[PDB]
């Protein structure tokens, strides 16, 4: 399950995208 | 610049916390993981509930008080208060 609880983290997200 | 980094670490350490703590039940870590699994907006607009009292934001409480803090000086400079 755990592939299936890790989707989309947002601290994986350029700096950028995030601001 | 600052105030996402600050946020990202914390959600980052969050989450390392969360895979340490699996172990420990089914279903619950089932609520946890629902944070990290949501879309990214999604994620960040429950992030960004420090207004009010509703605490449901896992976000600390420094990181309240800067984004607090610079919120009402941006109030001052706009004149609202």
């Amino acid at each position: 399950v755990v592939a299936c609880f890790r989707m989309a983290p947002l601290y994986n997200l350029p700096r950028h995208r995030a601001v | 610049d600052d105030f996402v980094a600050k946020l990202q670490d914390n959600q980052r350490f969050r989450y390392n916390e969360v895979m340490q703590a699996l172990n420990m039940s089914a279903a619950l870590t089932a609520r946890k993981t629902k944070e990290f699994r949501s879309p990214p907006q999604e994620q960040i607009n429950m992030l960004l509930n420090f207004k009010d009292d509703k605490s449901e934001c896992p976000c600390p409480e420094e990181i309240r008080d800067q984004l607090l803090d610079f919120h009402e000086d941006l109030m001052t400079h706009c004149g609202i208060e």
